[PDB]
């Protein structure tokens, strides 16, 4: 399943200009952009439901998409279990006892799966349309704001058990959301789109060189630690006039304040200034609207 | 596989019309309405010896029967574009093309089973009343003609389904297809120096010879109507795949 | 408008426990709390629509409230032009034409005011609602979740607005959503919901902010390096789950690192950010998960 | 002010009414089918000199009119329930007292409305028409009835749609309610010793006597019958204000 240069038009208005993308290495990715700039468009021909890709798009018959976009579909004047048993006899390859009970039993449905799902609340709606999505046992899941009726906690619940499921069975999932400080708990990459094209592909992991962590330390000591952080890793920006050193992003800081804990050394103050998908997303963003 | 998907598909849909409270609803007001329009049709418009003659009872139920069952197949065919779960359908070619073969038995299904319907319904009136009964090979040509009015009439509304994604329109053009015409024709035909003309080609129109016997007794055949329904079901079919495979949402 | 000892139940099942409620010298304020715990039964109670409370909620007669529920509130077949100019007459005084081509002009809802609501996306219909809620001319405004699937640019337009005519008209607004730094972005004071009642109560109201250091460490030792904080450098506010202690401003960690060493416990993470309501709702509402 | 808040919300709403094309599309159908039944009931089972007695028309336009006024009044009514923007109008006591005035007070204006149509539709088929005219006071009278039919059964759907807050079941309801006394008493009526009691007795439930009534091309009450629905009607008014300023949502 890639995309190589897809352009998509709607009479003169043009949706999408030139795009690829491929899974390579990654697990989870998030699709992030403004309201309608195409993101249920891109989805949607990454998905199957638009016909009209004009490129190339090669997927296995043998694996099946598992997809949400926005709103829940699901029947309403029905019970959640109908929905349940009918999606998974329709799009998947079939229904199994122990597969079922184990997807109800990691979601945690068991007082209302039998209730109507008229009767379901906004978050009981979406999680049950991740679940019914997720029956087709899919190599790709693609969810459209799965999270849009939920709370934070809710949400870091939600993602949770997603990563774990991620874990427990080899998935690989495309993500177009809001709420980027939910996004970035868990997810592999983030791809950005402006003006119908993604503009800046960004691996966490790895990270960029615009992320900055800053340490400042006393007059006596700077030499020293100069010196041991040419050492060790690379250095981008040195300022003697602010007392200032640029390091790479890190997760954890740990094993650095190790290091200066057990040669007796307390620097005066640190902080990060880093180029996460908030600083990206309204640095290109705030271009066009503002 | 995609047959086992398919046939799936065709227990499940009928499995969810089983399971309904409207369907024996339904079956109590057709069976009311056509009890007392036999019993007054029949035994006080000449004070016989009860007896009952089955073509009034026939047309009645049959025209009843097949009003309920096309509002019944636009509700089936509509209720995924009325909920917009549809997209959820709409994924791949082999299962869209697999959608329209299971919707294609779906139908094929629903018109068996409501012609059976009708054969217990009749079956009982004929039981309970006096008379001479009517044979099998009628009921079988029969049934064919409930087979043929309602998958031309589903695929044509499926078509319209497709091109608006709007349900109370359907509803609205179903109900005004069925009762228009037979409302229509017989306050306007008779007017013209053309209308004999317009007649004799109003038996070559599917829609209007269709619903024209469907209030009959009794249908009858020439070689040029049935290859003409035959062709329209078959196109229909092939554009529906055609037009199901190049769409856009 | 204020509330006193009010405590509405369904039958057995218990939603709000003798809470009292006033805006006090406050301009804007959040109500936050988890999915399904009564947060739209307080919206509510608040606004009006239900009258078996046992109790006293004082409101005058001659202010006005606009509202926002769950989903938004218009007439789909209609347009929204239509909508606005009826929800005009039905709960307003009058017509005013500068103050309704004010309100178009500020929202940005001009090149699409006349085009059908069955044509709208949800946010856009969700902002056309809120221009409804503020034709109203309310003295108090109330919204449950006016920014639920809008983008990030969209929902600070949208509150900076909102501002804006906090000043020109005398206003007070309460906001019931998600996305906690939206609210950081556009409130002066949050109360948190739990169990039916507000259990802490934050007002913030110069841009000092309360700039905050996090330590994270593991439960055995948490207790004694707590412990020992409390001893030496005097606490403001505690958060116990996301390990948050507040000393007084300090420019220097090197008395605080020395003194970890000494304790020989050590962090896993330190870092100083602004505080935000995120922090204190995990402390609130982790409570009934685990 | 409220005064000015109940009489708006009436025009709005009577506003409403004029644009939708549902509104003329019911005026051509129902003008047609009048027309149609008009012409069938006089002009060809005797063979007159195209005298045309306006009783059976008078009857069959009212039971059509009531029938179309009923269905256009519960679609209005649920309106605000089926979207769920009533419980936007539900914000203080005075409001929701202004709100059940201004409803019934919608009422009266739309059963003022379909009078005047019904008037109208009449004046145009003597127009086309030759014979003798009838008088004003029956209209006058038969304004009262549309008045008196129209609020009794807005009332008491009112009353079940704020009960039950979904509108399928109102239409449903609605349309059982209007339509099974005519199709019920002949299959069961005439079988009880206990039959001729209680049709007495069907004079003064509200429901029965005027279900029973729309048919009748003569309206004819007496003091205890005008009392009754008078009440009935003050009664559910009172029930609606109660009911709404101490019902939870």
């Amino acid at each position: 399943m890639k995309l190589e240069h897809i352009t998509k038009k709607y009479g003169s208005n043009v949706v999408l200009n030139d795009i690829d993308f491929d899974f390579g290495d990654s697990r989870i990715v998030g699709l992030i952009g403004k309201n309608g700039v195409g993101k249920t468009t891109v989805m949607k021909v990454m998905n199957g439901n638009i016909i009209k890709f004009d490129g190339k798009v090669d997927i296995d018959n043998a694996d099946n998409i598992g997809f949400l976009i926005e709103h829940p579909k699901l029947y309403d004047n029905k019970s959640g279990l109908y929905n349940l048993k009918l999606f998974a006899q329709v799009l998947g390859k079939g229904f199994d006892k122990a597969y079922t009970d184990k997807i109800i039993d990691a979601f945690g449905m068991r007082p209302y799966i039998k209730k109507k799902v008229k009767k379901y609340s906004m978050g009981m709606k979406q999680k049950l349309a991740i679940a019914v999505s997720l029956m087709n046992k899919p190599k790709f899941l693609i969810l459209d704001e799965p999270t849009n009726g939920m709370d934070p906690d809710g949400s870091i619940d939600v993602l949770t058990t997603i990563k774990s499921l991620v874990n427990e069975l080899d998935m690989r999932i495309l993500i177009s959301s809001h709420k980027l400080e939910d996004i970035e708990l868990i997810c592999d990459r983030a791809v950005f789109l402006r003006d119908g094209h993604f503009v800046q592909d960004v691996n966490m992991e790895e990270g960029v060189a615009s992320d900055t962590t800053i340490v400042t330390v006393d007059h006596k000591d700077f030499d020293r630690t100069e010196k041991y952080l040419a050492e060790h890793f690379q250095l981008q920006n040195v300022d003697k006039a602010d007392g200032h050193l640029m390091i790479n992003a890190q997760k954890n800081y740990q094993v650095i304040l190790k290091a200066l804990s057990e040669l007796d050394i307390y620097p005066k103050y640190i902080e990060t200034r880093k180029s996460s998908l908030r600083d990206t997303y309204f640095n290109i963003n705030q271009r066009g609207d503002k | 596989r995609g047959s086992h998907r398919i046939l799936n598909l065709v227990k499940y849909d009928l499995y969810s019309i089983f399971k309904s409270p409207l369907t024996y609803l339904a079956i109590l007001v057709v069976s009311s309405l056509i009890a007392t329009q036999s019993i007054l049709m029949a035994n006080s418009m000449d004070n016989p010896k009860h007896i009952i003659v089955y073509g009034s009872v026939f047309a009645a139920a049959k025209w009843l029967l097949l009003i309920i069952g096309l509002m019944f197949v636009v509700k089936t065919i509509t209720r995924d574009f009325s909920q917009g779960t549809i997209q959820l359908y709409m994924s791949k070619v082999k299962t869209r093309v697999g959608y329209i073969i299971s919707k294609t038995i779906s139908i094929i299904l629903i018109s068996i089973l409501f012609a059976l319907i009708h054969y217990v319904i009749l079956i009982v009136v004929q039981a309970s009343s006096n008379g001479k009964n009517l044979a099998f090979s009628k009921y079988v040509d029969n049934l064919w003609f409930f087979l043929i009015f309602l998958l031309f009439f589903g695929l044509f509304l499926f078509l319209i389904t497709l091109a608006s994604q709007k349900t109370a329109m359907i509803f609205s053009l179903g109900v005004f297809l069925v009762l228009i015409v037979p409302f229509i024709k017989p306050f306007i035909t008779f007017i013209p120096r053309y209308g004999e003309k317009v007649l004799d080609a109003f038996d070559y129109i599917p829609f209007a010879y269709l619903t024209d016997k469907m209030i009959s007794s009794n249908f009858d055949f020439s070689n040029w109507q049935w290859v003409i329904s035959l062709g329209s079901i078959v196109i229909f079919f092939i554009l529906n795949i055609l037009y199901v495979a190049k769409k856009d949402i």
